[PDB]
């Protein structure tokens, strides 16, 4: 079966960057298909971030293009997520998630990872 | 930016009947809409994808349907319990976009 | 292989013409052929068997006659190249339900009823597999099991699930001769039919 | 070439049909069957190919009955992997038709067809 | 007159061999009832049947009807 | 020979021919029947060191008879054009698939086709009704081959000091296996003629359906067993051919210092042990690729290619030193 | 038809020529007898039936 294992740190203080690290299993990350990454702001509303294809090409959102940074570790078979200089605007619940692509249905999302909360702010934390 | 159009903009309902939550995208996506499931505990499930085509594990109570621009999402009845928010994207161009929600509780 | 998978093996029933000395008991086959005439031939066709070969078997050379006239068939066109029919004769193979294979299945939800006319040698256990199919219909399947829509469970049949639905009934069929015409007995004499119609 | 018409076949249903001299295999693959056909690490396969480079549409699984190894046609919804299982020598086929288990080298091969309303044409 | 296969495999049913295997086919059977009965039974992938049951039970009648209905029959 | 007048054209033999049936059932049963007598001529000369100089010409002869009449075979069973034909026909002809760069074109030149259909089967016919001739060709050649040594005998020695003519005593003596080979033969043509058979054979070959009950002939087992128990497509039929030519390598490790088995204890008893593990592949051909039948059929195999290349010479050369020791003295 | 192609005409002349008469094809799925074009590989039609 396939799994999508989140972990990171929710929690990461203003200019600062936001590492977040999805582990899959039961499926290889360079077989197919895209590796994406989205988010849940607190009004609870969702938006695509980008992805990283099988073949290791990107596919950032416009609206972050010059901020993310989605690479891969093939060895462990697993894709990241870098979110550069921080605002509380980017406070939210980042999914990581595969999509599936047909040629004649397109894209869809069909496994998520649990999900992680992040909270961009100036508060301190035992790492 | 394609962006889509949500109603009723999360409104509650009785468990014994139906629901009909719709989208409506600034542009012609042609049928490239998929609906998601998120349920309360924050975890979410692909429903519909390509406008009717159903996901492992959905119930046959859910139906999807629609084209051009608008597009919606049919259920049978509430019964045992589909409480959640549905989400809707398209994926007929980058980047991809999501709906606003619809929040569906009990009477 | 599980059981269900390979089929309830066929018992062995004390055929007549069982043993190396034995022939056929034509009066069996005789009213097998009524068996086949009255119930299988509306989904069954014989064509490899002619109606010259009943004659001497189970028939009279006149009853034969008769039965293949009850049929036509096409003749040569006419002088003017229009297509004509002409009733049977003893040379004529009996005639089959169906035009093609595709109004075949049309009239059996997808499924071809096979040609009879090798049959008995065509099926693993012969006689006592064609007879115990026939008389193998339970009224409902084992508890579990899922039938196909469409489908009939018959433990003989490999896999469980058939296409044919029970069709032999007591008393479905009056014998000429004053059998009483019990499921078994039609499906003793059917049988039996089949395997001349076979060798 | 040859048409078929998708319609007509329900969900979880095996359609046979010629097309020069060959079975082609269509079957209307179920939702969870399409989670099945994509679920699969490709490390589990001796011919490694996603479900996606096999069929256009989720839906329909199209592709020639003629098993790889030596030519027997596969029997449909047999074997151990959900799939089609070749009687000749033992090998196994799941609802992609990749090759799993047996003699055989490679998946069952896909011809080229193309889809027009509510049927496909095969060649 | 009615069906010689039938009576016969009535009359099976009956012996102590008989009445132990439509025991464990019944057995089987309530069991199989109770499964269904349950949430969920359509998504188990490992559903027990009743058709070794069933077929022990036949395979026993068969035994015992083969060799004795021809002589019932003309 | 037409693919679609074919089958009917036997049932035709079997019903409208006069006597058709006995032709038929005859052909067919005489079929099996000449592969049971092959076996065992075949089993009698490796017991009897009949393959060991000066005979190794009469034994290779005897392989490539043995390859043509399986061949030979294999042909006529298609011409029924039954359910078991067409796929014999296709599987058969696949086996050239194997051969690397030119093995599909192989195939479709073999065909005449994209797959098993009227080119094949009116090909199949010309070619059955030739082989034969080949085959008696070379059985000619066979006994050329045998008359300049004359045969060898159950002791393993010469049969110099003691002839008589074949005529009379031999001829006479021929005659009694004759009857008792027509007896038999005639057992199963009248009173039990398609229990050698295949009932699927019973019903017209569909390109589009290969039945599950499908099974080999049954003097093809042993070979078709040995094929399925590798794992691989090119090697499985490499090693099936190589079952057939391994038979080539006894004159060679056959160490033994006396001909033949009679007064050989080890010997004996590894050529039983060959036997019954030839009819245990047979048997396991005839079952379906389940646990435990694909281990078993693994290790048989494994065994009849041991004995010719392991077996055989380590067992001759231990027993060359036993008769030397078990006498001599110092 | 297929014969004529690279000998007296084009493959595109050729397939307009057969297609201008009709050929018996596979009766559809209720087994009715149905007709379709000529194509490169049915032979040359004559006027009469019989
Ligand atoms: C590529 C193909 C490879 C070759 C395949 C091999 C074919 C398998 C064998 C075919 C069956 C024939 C059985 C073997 C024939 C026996 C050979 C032989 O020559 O035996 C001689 C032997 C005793 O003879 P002696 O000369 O040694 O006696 C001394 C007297 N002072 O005689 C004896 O000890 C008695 C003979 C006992 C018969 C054994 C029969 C078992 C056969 C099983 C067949 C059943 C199949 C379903
Ligand atoms: C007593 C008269 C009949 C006899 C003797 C008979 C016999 C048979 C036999 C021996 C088979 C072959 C099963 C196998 O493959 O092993 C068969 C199949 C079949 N028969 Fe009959 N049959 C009779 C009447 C009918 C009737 C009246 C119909 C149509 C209403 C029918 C429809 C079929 C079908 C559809 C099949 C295919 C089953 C399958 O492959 O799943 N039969 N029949
Ligand atoms: C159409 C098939 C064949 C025919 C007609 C044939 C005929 C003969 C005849 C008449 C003899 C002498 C009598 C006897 O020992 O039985 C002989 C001897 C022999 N044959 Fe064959 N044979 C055939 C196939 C084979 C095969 C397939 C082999 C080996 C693979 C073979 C190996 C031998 C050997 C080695 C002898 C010598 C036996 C001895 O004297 O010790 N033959 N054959
Ligand atoms: C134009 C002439 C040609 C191409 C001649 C070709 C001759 C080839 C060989 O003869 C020398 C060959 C027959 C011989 O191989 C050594 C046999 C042992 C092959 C045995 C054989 O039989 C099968 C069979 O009979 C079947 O029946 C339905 C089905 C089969 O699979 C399902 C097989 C099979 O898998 C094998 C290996
Ligand atoms: O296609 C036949 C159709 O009949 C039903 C009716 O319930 O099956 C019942 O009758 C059959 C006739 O013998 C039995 O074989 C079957 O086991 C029994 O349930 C339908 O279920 C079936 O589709
Ligand atoms: S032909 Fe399918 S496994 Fe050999």
């Amino acid at each position: 079966e396939v799994k999508l294992q989140e972990s990171g740190a929710g929690l990461v203080q203003p200019s600062q960057s936001l590492s977040l690290t999805c582990s899959v299993t039961g499926y290889s990350i360079t077989s197919g298909y895209y590796w994406n990454w989205i988010r849940l702001f607190p009004g609870n509303k969702l938006e695509w971030v980008g992805y990283i294809s099988n073949v290791g090409d990107n596919n950032y959102n416009p609206s972050l293009k010059d901020r993310l940074s989605i690479t891969r570790d093939t060895s462990k078979n697993q894709f990241f997520l870098k979110l550069n200089s921080v605002t509380t605007e980017d406070t939210a619940t980042y999914y990581c998630a595969r999509s599936e692509y047909y040629s004649v249905t397109g894209y869809a999302m069909d496994y998520w990872g649990q999900g992680t909360t992040v909270t961009v702010s100036s508060a301190w934390r035992h790492p | 930016d394609i962006e889509l159009t949500q109603t009723p903009v999360s409104l509650a309902a009785s468990l014994g009947d139906r629901v009909t939550i719709s989208c409506r995208a600034s542009q012609d996506i042609n049928n490239f809409l998929n609906w998601y499931q998120q349920k309360p505990d924050g975890t979410i499930k692909l429903l519909i994808y390509y406008t009717s085509r159903l996901h492992a594990g959905v119930p046959s109570r859910f139906s999807g349907s629609g084209s051009g621009t608008d597009y919606s999402l049919t259920i049978s009845n509430l019964e045992p319990e589909d409480i959640a928010t549905y989400f809707c994207q398209h994926h007929i161009k980058f980047p991809w976009t999501f709906g606003a929600g619809t929040k569906l509780e009990i009477k | 292989m599980t059981a269900a998978e390979h089929g309830l093996h066929a018992p062995a029933y004390a055929w007549s013409h069982n043993g190396p000395f034995e022939t056929f008991d034509h009066a069996s086959i005789r009213r097998g052929y009524q068996v086949y005439r009255e119930v299988c031939a509306a989904c069954h066709s014989l064509d490899r068997v002619a109606w010259r070969t009943l004659v001497g078997v189970s028939h009279t050379n006149e009853e034969v006659r008769n039965m293949a006239e009850e049929f036509e068939y096409d003749d040569e066109p006419d002088e003017q190249g229009n297509p004509k029919k002409r009733p049977g004769k003893l040379s004529d193979y009996i005639p089959g339900p169906y035009p093609n294979e595709q109004a075949a299945r049309a009239a059996n939800q997808g499924a071809l009823p096979p040609d009879l006319s090798l049959i008995v040698k065509a099926r693993h256990g012969g006689c006592d597999y064609i007879f115990s199919l026939l008389t193998g219909y339970p009224d409902e399947p084992p508890a579990g099991v899922a039938l196909p829509p469409g489908s009939n469970y018959n433990p003989y049949f490999p896999g469980g699930s058939i296409a044919m639905a029970r069709v032999l009934f007591d008393d479905m069929v009056e014998y000429e001769d004053g059998t009483p015409a019990t499921t078994s007995q039609m499906a003793k004499d059917v049988t039996t039919f089949l395997n001349w119609c076979a060798e | 070439k040859v048409e078929v018409n998708l319609a007509a076949i329900p969900l979880g249903k095996n359609v046979v049909v010629k097309w020069q001299g060959k079975p082609v295999f269509i079957r209307h693959r179920t939702p969870h069957e399409i989670q099945e056909a994509n679920s699969v690490d490709m490390s589990a396969l001796k011919d490694p190919q996603t479900d996606a480079d096999r069929v256009k549409d989720p839906q329909w699984l199209i592709m020639l009955g003629i098993c790889t190894h030596l030519g027997c046609v596969p029997i449909g919804e047999a074997g151990d992997f959900g799939g089609w299982f070749c009687p000749c020598h033992g090998s196994h086929y799941d609802i992609s038709g990749r090759i799993r288990k047996g003699p055989a080298p490679l998946n069952l091969e896909i011809p080229a067809y193309e889809f027009d309303g509510d049927k496909v044409i095969v060649g | 007159v009615t069906d010689q296969l039938e009576d016969l495999r009535e009359h099976f049913k009956n012996t102590e061999e008989g009445k132990a295997l439509v025991h464990h086919y019944e057995e089987c059977a309530e069991r199989v009832k109770i499964q269904q009965q349950q949430p969920g039974y359509a998504d188990l992938e490992h559903k027990e049947d009743c058709v070794e049951e069933f077929f022990h039970l036949q395979h026993y009648l068969d035994t015992a009807t083969a060799p004795r209905l021809f002589d019932k029959l003309k | 020979s037409n693919i679609e007048l074919a089958f009917s054209s036997v049932e035709h033999i079997m019903r409208d021919v006069h006597n058709g049936y006995i032709l038929r059932y005859l052909h067919a049963n005489g079929a099996s029947f000449f592969f049971m007598v092959m076996f065992m001529h075949m089993a009698k000369g490796l017991y009897y060191g009949s393959y060991r100089s000066p005979r190794v010409t009469l034994w290779n002869v005897g392989v490539i008879i043995f390859i043509l009449t399986i061949a030979t075979a294999f042909l006529g069973y298609c011409c029924v054009y039954g359910q078991m034909s067409h796929w014999g026909a296709t599987v058969i002809t696949n086996l050239f698939s194997a051969i690397p760069f030119v093995g599909n074109d192989i195939v479709s030149w073999l065909w005449g086709g994209f797959s098993v259909s009227n080119p094949t089967i009116q090909r199949f016919f010309a070619l059955h009704y030739l082989v034969p001739f080949i085959i008696a060709a070379m059985v000619i050649m066979h006994l050329m081959a045998l008359h300049i040594h004359g045969s060898s005998n159950p002791l393993g020695i010469t049969g110099n000091l003691d002839r008589i003519p074949m005529h009379s005593y031999f001829i006479f003596k021929d005659l009694v296996t004759v009857f008792l080979f027509m007896l038999i033969l005639a057992l199963f043509v009248f009173y039990s003629p398609n229990t050698l058979g295949h009932p699927d054979n019973y019903i017209p070959g569909n390109p589009l359906v290969t039945p599950a009950s499908i099974v080999p002939e049954w003097y093809l087992l042993p070979f078709y067993a040995i094929l399925r128990s590798i794992p691989d497509k090119l090697l499985g039929v490499i090693t099936m051919f190589a079952a057939i030519l391994v038979l080539l390598v006894l004159p060679f490790t056959d160490r033994s210092v006396v001909r033949g088995n009679t007064f050989k204890v080890l010997s004996k008893f590894f050529f039983f042990i060959f036997v019954f593990n030839f009819v245990l592949l047979g048997q396991i051909g005839a079952c379906h690729v389940e646990v435990p039948y694909v281990l078993m059929g693994q290790i048989a195999t494994f065994i009849y290619f041991a004995y010719f290349l392991i077996i055989v010479p380590v067992i001759s050369t231990i027993e060359n030193v036993l008769f030397y020791i078990g006498r001599v003295n110092k």
